[PDB]
C-alpha cells in the first residue's frame, strides 16, 4: 500500500500504453 | 458523489451506483436510479369517470445531464456518467438486474408528433401531426391538441390552447397535418418561468384506446448581445456596448438594464434606456474601469413589461499593466 | 523492478530529491524499463514542479519512444490542461503520432478534453490527421460521447461527414455506439444521414441492429430512409427483426416500413426473425401484413427455416395463423422432412398436430420416417411410427425406411421399425432386400434382427444375387456363417450361374471359401 507505483509493472498498467492505441474498427458482420 | 437530501437526511450516492443500478451500497440509490429510468404512462380521463389506458410515445426521462465545462463557459454533457445507452446490453443488463431485485423484494392507428424545441416569446411556431392509418377500412378520428403552462416541477400553471380536429383517414394512408401555434391564440399569457406541455389526442369510433404523444416546449426569449473585447487592461477604461432586437408583438416599456460582475463593478448599476418599438433595436454601450487582474464575466439584465430578468453574460480577461 | 530514482521522485513531485538526484546524475532522459522518460511520468500525474525542473535540467520535451508515446500525448489524454500549455511554451511538436498514428489532439478528443482540444488547435494542431485505420478527431469525439467536444471540433471545421477505412463517418459512430446526443449535433450539423458504409450500412441499419431507438428516431425525423437497402439488399426491419429487437421493429412498421420486403436471398423479415427465433418479433410481423407462406431461395417459407432450427413455439406459432406444412422446396422437403432430419421431436408433434403429412415424398423419394431412418433419429422415427406412418412406403426405386435405416447403419431404426411392420421382403428397383445390404456392408447385428423376424438369406436380386452371393463377394466370413444357419444356400447360382464360391474366387477370401 502507498508504495505499489514505485514498480515498473505498475507504472506500465498506471500510464495505459491501450489508450494511446487504434483498437479496431468493429463491424459485427452479420 | 450526489447529495440526495430525504426530505431530514442527506446521503452521499456515487454516480457509479446509479449508473449501474446498485442499489444496496447507500439507501437513497433507488431513488436516483428512478428519477433517470422511470417509464411514463398515460391514462385517458373519459368524462364517465372511467380511467382508460392510452397508446403513448415513449417519454425519456434523464436527458442531456448538463453541467458547466472545465475552463470555459461551455456546456458539457455528463449523461454518460449517469446512464448506458439506451437500447444497449449494459442498459438491457441493468436494467433486468434492478427488476429482479424488486420482484424479489416485493393500435391500428399510429400518431407522430413534430413540434419545434422552442416558441418564442409572443412569437409564432409550426407543429405537424401526422396520423397513420392501418386497418383495411377508413376511420373518423377526432384529433384534439392542446397546450398547457407547466411549472419546472411538473405542477400545471395554466391551460393555454385547445383545439379539436374531425379527420377521415383513408386505409393505408398517412396524413399529415400542419398546425400553426400561436402566442395570440392562448386564452392567457403563460406563467413568468413555466414551459409549454404541448399534447396530441387521436381517437376513433370505439376502439377503447387513443393515440397520444407530448412535447415539452420551451420559451424563447430575445437575444441579448453583448459586445465587449476579449482582452482588456487593469485600472483602463473599457467599453461594452449591448444590443436587443425587440422582436416582440407590442413596444417594451418601463425599460431597466443592469449590469454587474465580480471583479469589474462594484455592486451593481441599474440604468433606465428608453422604449422600444417592435421591429427595432436597443444599442446601450457602458463604460467601465476593470479593477481585478484574472477572468472576469461582465453580467447583463434587462427588464421591461413583456419580460424580466433576461440575463446574458460575456467574459473579459483583464490583464496587469505592461511593467 | 523498481523504478528508477528518478521516476520515483517525478511521480511524487519530489523536487528536493530530484534537484539532489540530477546533481549527482545529470541526466534528465533516464530511461525506465517500458523507456518512459521521468518527464512522461510528470506528465501523466501533472506534477507541474518536477516538470519544470526536468526541462530546466535538459529533459527533451519532445522524446519520442519506441510506442511514439510523447508527453504531450499523456497530457492531452490525462486532461493535464496546465501540463499541455508547459510542454507546449516549452517545444512541444504538436503533429507527432504515435505508432497507431495518433496526434496529441486525437488523444485529447477521444477523452473529451474541450479545453485541452481547444488549446492544441489554437497552436495549429490538424484537425484532419487520421490514424491507421482512418479516424479522426471527430470519430474519436463521436466514439466516446463527448458532445463538447463533437461541437468545438465542428466549430473548428472538421469535416462532418470524414470516412474512416471502413467508410464510417461520425454518424456511423454515432448509431454504432449508441449516442444519440452526437447523432443529433452531427445531423443538425448538416451530417448526411443516409451515407453507405463499405458494406451499404446507413446509420439507421446500424442504429436497427443494435437495438438503439433514439437514435433510430432522430435519424427517422431528419429524413433518413426507412426503405434504404445495404448491397445485400437488407432494409432495417432485415436487420431489425434478424436482431430481435422488438421496439425497433414495432416502430419501423408504426412508421409505415414495408414487410414483404426481400434481399439477394429472396429473404423476408419474417424469414430472418423464424431462423432467429425471435416469437415476438414474428408475432408483431404478422399481425400487420406478413406472407406467413412467402418463399425465398430454393423455395423456403418461414416453416421451414423454424423447422430447421427446431424453435417450437415459432412453429406453434406460424401454423396457428395460416402456415401450411405441405409445401415443399425445390428439393422436396416438407418443414416434416427438416425437422425429421435434425431430430427435433417437439417441432415434429407441433407440425403433425397442424396436419402435416407424412406422406409427403422429396425428389429421392423420401418420407418423413426415411429421413428419420437415414439420420439416426429414432425419438422422430417412434413419434412419426406413433401417428400414421406407413413402414413400408417406398417412392420410384422402391427404398423403404428400412432399407435406408440399413444403408445408414442405424440399428435402433432397424430394432424399431421391425416390430411396427418394416417388412424384410421389402425389395428394391433391383430386388434387393434389406438383408442384402446388411450382407454386403458386415452389419451383422442388423442382419440377426433382419433375419429374426423372417428375413429370407435365398431372396434374389434382378440377376438372381442373394445376400449370400453378396457378403461372401464382400468377404464378410461371419456373415455367411450366420445366413448359411438360416437356410442360405451356397449351391445356389445366379443368372449366369455364378455360385458364393464363385463370387469368393473372384476376391480371393480364403477364410470365406
Amino acid at each position: 500500500e502507498e508504495l505499489q507505483d514505485d514498480y515498473e509493472d505498475m507504472m506500465e498498467e498506471n500510464l495505459e500504453q491501450e489508450e494511446y492505441e487504434d483498437p479496431d474498427i468493429p463491424e459485427s458482420q452479420m | 458523489q450526489i447529495l440526495h437530501p430525504s426530505a431530514g437526511s442527506c446521503d452521499l450516492v456515487p454516480v457509479r451506483a446509479v449508473k449501474e443500478g446498485t442499489l444496496g451500497l447507500t439507501p437513497a440509490v433507488s431513488d436516483l436510479f428512478a428519477a433517470i429510468n422511470a417509464s411514463c404512462v398515460v391514462w385517458k380521463c373519459c368524462e364517465d369517470g372511467t380511467l382508460e389506458l392510452t397508446d403513448s410515445n415513449t417519454k425519456y426521462v434523464g436527458n442531456n445531464i448538463s453541467t458547466k465545462g472545465v475552463g470555459s463557459d461551455r456546456c458539457e454533457d455528463i449523461t454518460q456518467n449517469y446512464k448506458y445507452p439506451e437500447g444497449s446490453l449494459q442498459e438491457k443488463e441493468v436494467l433486468e438486474r434492478v427488476e429482479k431485485e424488486k420482484m424479489e423484494r416485493e393500435s391500428p392507428l399510429y400518431l407522430l408528433l413534430k413540434a419545434p424545441s422552442s416558441l418564442p416569446l409572443r412569437g409564432d411556431a409550426q407543429i405537424s401531426v401526422t396520423l397513420v392509418n392501418h386497418s383495411e377500412q377508413e376511420k373518423a378520428v377526432q384529433l384534439a391538441i392542446g397546450v398547457q403552462a407547466v411549472h419546472y416541477n411538473g405542477v400545471l400553471a395554466a391551460k393555454l390552447w385547445r383545439k379539436k380536429l374531425h379527420l377521415t383517414l383513408s386505409a393505408n394512408l398517412e396524413k399529415i397535418i400542419t398546425i400553426g401555434l400561436f402566442f395570440s391564440n392562448f386564452e392567457r399569457n403563460p406563467p413568468e418561468n413555466t414551459f409549454l406541455r404541448l399534447t396530441a389526442m387521436a381517437t376513433h369510433s370505439e376502439s377503447n384506446l387513443s393515440c397520444f404523444a407530448q412535447e415539452d416546449i420551451a420559451i424563447c426569449r430575445p437575444h441579448l448581445a453583448i459586445k465587449m473585447p476579449e482582452k482588456a487592461e487593469q485600472y483602463q477604461p473599457l467599453t461594452a456596448s449591448v444590443s436587443l432586437q425587440n422582436s416582440l408583438d407590442a413596444p417594451m416599456e418601463d425599460c431597466v438594464i443592469s449590469i454587474l460582475g465580480r471583479g469589474l463593478i462594484h455592486r451593481e448599476r441599474s440604468y433606465r434606456f428608453r422604449s422600444v418599438w417592435p421591429e427595432n433595436t436597443m444599442c446601450a454601450k457602458f463604460q467601465f474601469t476593470p479593477t481585478h487582474v484574472g477572468l472576469q464575466r461582465l453580467t447583463v439584465e434587462v427588464d421591461c413589461n413583456m419580460f424580466q430578468n433576461l440575463t446574458n453574460y460575456k467574459s473579459v480577461t483583464v490583464v496587469a499593466p505592461e511593467l | 523492478v523498481r523504478l528508477p530514482a528518478l521516476h520515483i521522485a517525478a511521480r511524487n513531485d519530489d523536487t528536493r530529491t530530484a534537484a539532489v538526484l540530477l546533481q549527482n546524475d545529470p541526466n534528465p532522459d533516464v530511461l525506465s524499463k517500458t523507456g518512459f522518460t521521468p518527464l512522461h511520468i510528470a506528465a501523466h500525474y501533472e506534477n507541474l514542479n518536477v516538470a519544470q525542473l526536468l526541462l530546466n535540467r535538459g529533459a527533451s520535451v519532445n522524446f519520442t519512444p519506441q510506442n511514439g508515446i510523447t508527453p504531450l500525448h499523456i497530457a492531452s489524454r490525462r486532461g493535464n490542461v496546465i501540463m499541455v500549455r508547459l510542454l507546449l511554451d516549452r517545444g512541444a511538436q504538436i503533429e507527432t503520432k504515435t505508432k497507431d498514428e495518433l496526434t496529441p489532439l486525437h488523444c485529447a478528443a477521444r477523452n473529451g478534453h474541450v479545453r485541452i482540444s481547444e488549446i492544441l488547435l489554437d497552436h495549429g494542431a490538424p484537425i484532419q490527421a487520421k490514424t491507421k485505420n482512418g479516424l479522426s478527431p471527430i470519430h474519436m469525439a463521436a466514439q466516446g460521447d463527448h458532445l463538447d467536444c463533437v461541437r468545438l471540433l465542428l466549430q473548428y471545421d472538421a469535416e462532418i461527414d470524414d470516412i474512416t477505412l471502413d467508410h464510417l463517418t461520425p454518424l456511423h459512430v454515432a448509431a454504432h455506439c449508441g449516442h444519440h446526443r452526437v447523432a443529433k449535433v452531427l445531423l443538425d450539423k448538416g451530417a448526411k444521414p443516409n451515407s453507405r458504409a463499405l458494406n451499404g450500412f446507413t446509420p439507421l441499419h446500424i442504429a436497427c441492429k443494435k437495438n438503439h431507438v433514439r437514435v433510430m428516431e432522430l435519424l427517422l425525423k431528419t429524413g433518413a430512409s426507412i426503405d434504404a437497402v445495404t448491397e445485400s439488399g437488407l432494409t432495417p426491419l432485415h436487420v431489425a427483426s434478424f436482431m430481435g429487437h422488438l421496439p425497433i421493429v414495432k416502430n419501423l412498421l408504426q412508421r409505415g416500413a414495408s414487410p414483404n420486403v426481400s434481399n439477394v436471398k429472396v429473404e423476408t423479415p419474417l424469414h430472418m426473425a423464424a431462423r432467429a427465433g425471435h416469437t415476438e418479433v414474428a408475432k408483431y410481423l404478422l399481425q400487420n401484413k406478413a406472407k406467413v407462406n412467402a418463399k425465398a431461395k430454393d423455395d423456403q417459407t418461414p416453416l421451414h427455416c423454424a423447422a430447421r432450427i427446431g424453435h417450437t413455439n415459432m412453429v406453434k406459432l406460424l401454423l396457428e395463423n395460416n402456415a401450411n406444412p405441405n409445401l415443399a422446396t425445390t428439393a422436396g422437403h416438407t418443414p416434416l422432412h427438416i425437422a425429421a432430419r435434425e431430430g427435433h421431436v417437439e417441432t415434429v408433434l407441433a407440425l403433425l398436430e397442424k396436419e402435416a403429412s407424412q406422406a409427403c415424398m422429396t425428389k429421392k423419394g423420401f418420407t418423413p420416417l426415411h429421413v428419420a431412418a437415414k439420420y439416426g433419429k429414432v425419438r422422430v422415427a417412434e413419434l412419426l411410427l406413433e401417428r400414421d406412418a406407413h413402414p413400408n412406403a417406398a417412392g420410384k426405386n422402391g427404398l423403404t425406411p428400412l432399407h435406408v435405416a440399413v444403408h445408414h447403419n442405424n440399428l435402433d431404426i432397424v430394432k424399431l421399425l421391425l416390430p411396427r411392420g418394416g417388412s424384410p421382403h421389402s425389395p428394391a428397383w433391383n430386388g434387393y432386400t434389406p438383408l442384402h445390404i446388411a450382407a454386403k456392408q458386415n452389419q451383422v447385428e442388423v442382419a440377426r434382427s433382419l433375419l429374426q423376424y423372417g428375413g429370407s438369406a435365398n431372396a434374389e436380386s434382378v440377376q438372381g444375387v442373394t445376400p449370400l452371393h453378396l457378403a461372401a463377394q464382400e468377404g464378410h466370413a461371419e456373415m455367411v456363417a450366420l445366413l448359411l444357419s438360416k437356410q442360405a444356400n451356397g449351391n445356389l447360382g445366379n443368372k449366369s450361374g455364378l455360385t458364393p464360391l464363385h463370387l469368393v474366387a473372384q476376391e480371393g477370401h480364403v477364410p470365406v471359401a
